[PDB]
C-alpha cells in the first residue's frame, strides 16, 4: 500500500480533542508523526514500531494521545486543542527500525477556531462559455466558483461523462478570503475543452467540491455544516 | 593506533532486563541508565569531551525486545544451559594496615548477563562504600563485571564477595585477608 | 537449570590505523551462541548458524539497508574516533612501582595504557621470574605483579615516561 | 561535548 | 539544522537549475521530497552516499563534506512544488528539515492571445464572471472593495498540444482587469 492519512483536513474549536488516523505502507512497522507550520518548520512527535513507542517528546507525552494498536490504524490525538495546535500533521512509515528512508502521507491539515460558529459549507455554480471565446478560439472554457466556505478547507474537482478530469484543468492555488478583513473564503477552478465537445449535448459537465466540517455536535437554527459535497452542473448546448 | 569500539546492547528475559553501553579497547565509556534515561560517564571527566541522547538507547531497547520475541518463537522457545562465572578478588593497590585501599571483585566469562553480588565484611553484608559496574563485554559471547569495596585494611577485618548466578550450584564466595 | 532467553547485539568499530582503514562489525548473539554477522569488508549479512539465515535472507533483501550499512563506517565508524580521540586514545596514566619481599616483588599498579614492560636487574635477569600477567581493573587503570625468584632493580617503561623507572 | 553516533537496531521478523 | 538554498525558484521549460543542503552535523543519509499543490509528500530520492539519477533529477550526497545536492533539468509544470531535503543526524532517531525552496515553472506561450470574456450562470442569467485568458507568461494580476480577482494559473490541453494561462474575477468584464 502507501502512507494513508485521514481526514485530509480537521477543524476544531478550543478544548476539544482532535483525533487523526493513519495507515502505514504495507509490511512497515515503523510509524513517525511530526508537525509542519506554516513557514515549514518541522517538529519531530512520537515514533513507533508496531504497538510500542521508541521516543517523544515532552509535549506530546502531556497534551497527545498515541497508539499503533495491532491491525489497526495508527492514531495521533490531541486532547485539548488550543490555536498553536493548527498545522500540518505528517505521518511517515519505515521498514526498518534501521533505516532512514521514510515515505510521508499526505497529512491531516488542523485547524483550531475560537468556535465552530463560523463553520459555513461552500456555495458552488458553474458558468458555461462564451460565445465570443468560442468563436475567437474554437475553445470553450468553463469557470467554476466555491464561495463563502470557512474554514478554506475544500477539494474541487471536475467530472465529465461520469469520470474525473485532469487535462485542461487548473485550480487557483489558494483559496481567497472575501474579505481580508477572520474571513471567509472562494475558490475557482477552469476546464477548457474544444468548442465541439462542450456543442455536444450528449457531454455533461459537473464541478464537485468536498467540504471538511463538522461530524459532532450542534446547536444552532440552520442546518449542520457537515463535512458534504457541494456540487454544479452544465450542460452542452449547440 | 589500533582501537575497538563496542556499542554493545541486548535485552534479556524472562528477567525483563536490558543493557546499553559503549566500550573502548576493553573499557566502558558509557551506558544509559533506562530506568532514570540518562546517560552515565564511567568517569566523570568524560562529560566534558562527549554526550550521548539516552533516547537513542531506550529505542534500541525496545527493538531488542521486540527481536528477542522473533528469536524466541524461531527457536521454538529452545533453552540453553547457563555458563558460571570465575571470581576473583584482589585490592587495587599494595595494601598498608590503615591506608585506605580498594578492593576489587572480578566477575567474568559468565552468561546470562544477570548476577547478585553481595560484599561480606566479617561474615557481615556490606551497603557502604560499595560500587558495581554494568555487565561488560568481552571478545566472545559472556560477560564480564566490576564490584569495589572501599575499605580500611586491619588484621581483624576479613572479606568475602559472593556471588550468585543460575549456572552456580551454590552462591561462590570468595576469601581475601590482609594475611 | 533454569530458562533463559537473550538478544545480545555488539556493534564493533575497528581502527587499524586511527582513521587509515576502518572496519565495522555487526555480531548478533542469542543465548549462547552467534548466529549473524555484517562485516564491512564484505558488504554484506552473512549468518553464523541456522538460526541467523533469516535474518540474512530479508536484511540482505533490503538494498537501502544495505546502502546505509555501508556508509556507517563513516557516519559512525569515523564520527566517533574523531571525537574519541580526544580524550580517549591519547590517555596516559603514570605507573606507582614498589619492590618488596614476600621472592622479591615489583609492583606496578594505577597505570594506562596497558602496554608496559617490568625488568629484574640483579645484570638484567632472564631467569626465575613469574608474572599475575596484565590485570585489567575496570576502572581505566591497569595492575601487575612481577615477581623475581631470589635468595637488584626494577625498570619500568611505559609510553607515560620519557625516561624509564628504576626500583 | 560532541554528540557521539551509534547505530540503530535494525528490525527482525 | 540544515541550510537549504535557495528560497524561491523560477524556471521557463526545459530550463535547469541546482537545489542544495548544508548540514552543520553527520547525518546517517538524506531524502529529498517534493510537497505537490495537494500538500502531500512526493519521495523523490533517499541516499546515503555518492549519487542517483531518477527521471530529470539527479541527487548526491557526501556525509563526511555535510551537504546534498538536487539537480533538475528539463524542467516541466509537474515540477513545481516546494522541495524538501531531510536527514537524521548519526546520533539521533529523528528527522531535520530544510526551509525549502519553493519552485516554479514558467509555460511558453507560443501564441499569445489575450482577451477577456464573461460567462454567464448555468442556473439563473443572474450570476456572471469576468475570464482574462490566453495571455503570456510575462504578464501579472493585481487585487478593490467588492471585487475579486484570482491569481493566475495555466491549464494543459494536452489532446491540442496547447496551453494557456487565466484568471478569474468577479463582483463590467471591461474595467475588472484594468
Ligand atoms: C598510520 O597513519 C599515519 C597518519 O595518518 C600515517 O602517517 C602512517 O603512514 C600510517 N602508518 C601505516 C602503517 O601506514
Ligand atoms: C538474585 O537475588 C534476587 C533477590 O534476592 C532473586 O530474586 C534472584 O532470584 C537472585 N538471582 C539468582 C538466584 O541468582
Amino acid at each position: 500500500m502507501k502512507v494513508i492519512q485521514t481526514p485530509r483536513y480537521l477543524v476544531k474549536g478550543q478544548g476539544q480533542k482532535a483525533k487523526m488516523r493513519c495507515i502505514p505502507e504495507k509490511g512497515h512497522p515503523v510509524v513517525f508523526w511530526y508537525q509542519q507550520n506554516k513557514n515549514n518548520e518541522f517538529k519531530f512527535l512520537i515514533n513507533f514500531q508496531n504497538q510500542e513507542v521508541l521516543q517523544q517528546i515532552d509535549m506530546t507525552e502531556k497534551r497527545f494521545s498515541a497508539e499503533c494498536p495491532s491491525n489497526s490504524p495508527c492514531s495521533l490525538e490531541i486532547q485539548s486543542s488550543e490555536a498553536g495546535d493548527s498545522a500540518l500533521y505528517l505521518c511517515a512509515s519505515s521498514l526498518n527500525n534501521a533505516n532512514s528512508d521514510y515515505t510521508f502521507g499526505s497529512g491531516t491539515r488542523l485547524l483550531v477556531i475560537e468556535d465552530l460558529k463560523n463553520v459555513f459549507p461552500p456555495e458552488v455554480a458553474v458558468f458555461e462559455p462564451s460565445e465570443a471565446e468560442i468563436s475567437h478560439t474554437q475553445k470553450a472554457t468553463l469557470v467554476c466558483l466555491a464561495t463563502g466556505f470557512y474554514p478554506d478547507h475544500v477539494e474541487l474537482s471536475w467530472w465529465v461523462n461520469g469520470k474525473e478530469v485532469h487535462s485542461g484543468v487548473c485550480t487557483d492555488p489558494q483559496p481567497l478570503k472575501e474579505q481580508p478583513a477572520d474571513s471567509r473564503y472562494a475558490l475557482s477552478s477552469r476546464l477548457r475543452v474544444s468548442a465541439t465537445f462542450w456543442q455536444n449535448p450528449r457531454n455533461h459537465f459537473r464541478c464537485q467540491v468536498q467540504f471538511y466540517g463538522l461530524s459532532d455536535e450542534w446547536t444552532q437554527d440552520r442546518a449542520k455544516p457537515v463535512t458534504q459535497i457541494v456540487s454544479a452542473e452544465a450542460w452542452g448546448r449547440a | 593506533e589500533e582501537h575497538t569500539i563496542i556499542q554493545a546492547e541486548f535485552y534479556l528475559l524472562p528477567d525483563k532486563r536490558g543493557e546499553f553501553m559503549f566500550d573502548f579497547d576493553g573499557d566502558e565509556i558509557f551506558h544509559v541508565d533506562i530506568e532514570k534515561s540518562e546517560t552515565i560517564w564511567r568517569l566523570e571527566e568524560f562529560a566534558k569531551f562527549a554526550s550521548f541522547e539516552a533516547q537513542g538507547a531506550l529505542a534500541n531497547i525496545a527493538v531488542d525486545k521486540a527481536n528477542l520475541d522473533v528469536m524466541k518463537e524461531r527457536s521454538n522457545n529452545t533453552p540453553d544451559a547457563n555458563v558460571a562465572p570465575e571470581v576473583t578478588v584482589l585490592s587495587r593497590s599494595p595494601v598498608n594496615l590503615g591506608e585506605p585501599n580498594i578492593l576489587i571483585c572480578f566477575i567474568d566469562k559468565f552468561s546470562p548477563p544477570v548476577v547478585n553480588v553481595t560484599w561480606l565484611r566479617n561474615g557481615r553484608p556490606v551497603t557502604e562504600g560499595v560500587s558495581e559496574t554494568v555487565f561488560l563485554p568481552r571478545d566472545d559471547h559472556l560477560f564480564r563485571k566490576f564490584h569495589y569495596l572501599t575499605f580500611l585494611p586491619s588484621t581483624d577485618d576479613f572479606y568475602d564477595c559472593e556471588v550468585d548466578h543460575w549456572g552456580l550450584e551454590e552462591p561462590l564466595r570468595k576469601h581475601w585477608e590482609f594475611e | 537449570s533454569r530458562p533463559w532467553f537473550l538478544e545480545y547485539c555488539k556493534s564493533e568499530c575497528h581502527f587499524y590505523n586511527g582513521t587509515q582503514r576502518v572496519r565495522l562489525l555487526v555480531r548478533y548473539f542469542y543465548n549462547l551462541e552467534e548466529n549473524l554477522r555484517f562485516d564491512s569488508d564484505v558488504g554484506e549479512f552473512r549468518a553464523v548458524t541456522e538460526l541467523g539465515r533469516p535474518d540474512a535472507e530479508n536484511w540482505n533483501s533490503q538494498p537501502e539497508f544495505l546502502e546505509q550499512k555501508r556508509a556507517e563506517v563513516d557516519t559512525v565508524c569515523r564520527h566517533n574516533y574523531e571525537i574519541f580521540d580526544n580524550f580517549l586514545v591519547p590517555r596516559r596514566v603514570e605507573p606507582t612501582v614498589t619492590v618488596y619481599p614476600t621472592l622479591l616483588v615489583c609492583s606496578v599498579s594505577d597505570f594506562y595504557p596497558g602496554n608496559i614492560e617490568v625488568r629484574w636487574f640483579r645484570k638484567e635477569e632472564k631467569t626465575g621470574i613469574v608474572s599475575t600477567g596484565l590485570v585489567r581493573n575496570g576502572d581505566w587503570t591497569f595492575q601487575t605483579l612481577v615477581m623475581l625468584e631470589t635468595v637488584y632493580t626494577c625498570q619500568v617503561e611505559h609510553p607515560s615516561l620519557t625516561d624509564p623507572v628504576t626500583v | 561535548a560532541d554528540l557521539i553516533a551509534y547505530l540503530k537496531q535494525a528490525t527482525k521478523g | 539544522q540544515v541550510e537549504q538554498s535557495p528560497s524561491a525558484l523560477s524556471l521557463h521549460e526545459g530550463t535547469g537549475s541546482a537545489l542544495r543542503c548544508n548540514f552543520t552535523t553527520t547525518m546517517r543519509a538524506v531524502q529529498w521530497f517534493r510537497k505537490n499543490s495537494r500538500g502531500s509528500l512526493i519521495n523523490l530520492f533517499y541516499l546515503a552516499s555518492g549519487t542517483k539519477e531518477n527521471g530529470r533529477l539527479k541527487s548526491a550526497f557526501d556525509s563526511k563534506e555535510r551537504y546534498s545536492t538536487l539537480h533538475i533539468r528539463d524542467a516541466q509544470l509537474e515540477d513545481s512544488g516546494t522541495y524538501f531535503c531531510a536527514a537524521e543526524p548519526s546520533s539521533g532517531q529523528k528527522l531535520v528539515f530544510g526551509q525549502g525552496t519553493i519552485l516554479k515553472v514558467y509555460l511558453h506561450i507560443q501564441n499569445p492571445d489575450p482577451a477577456v470574456y464573461q460567462l454567464r450562470d448555468s442556473k439563473s442569467s443572474d450570476k456572471s464572471v469576468c475570464l482574462f485568458t490566453d495571455f503570456d507568461s510575462q504578464t501579472n494580476v493585481s487585487q478593490d472593495s467588492d471585487v475579486y480577482i484570482t491569481d493566475k494559473c495555466v491549464l494543459d490541453m494536452r489532446s491540442m498540444d496547447f496551453k494557456s494561462n487565466s484568471a478569474v474575477a468577479w463582483s463590467a468584464c471591461a474595467n475588472a482587469f484594468n
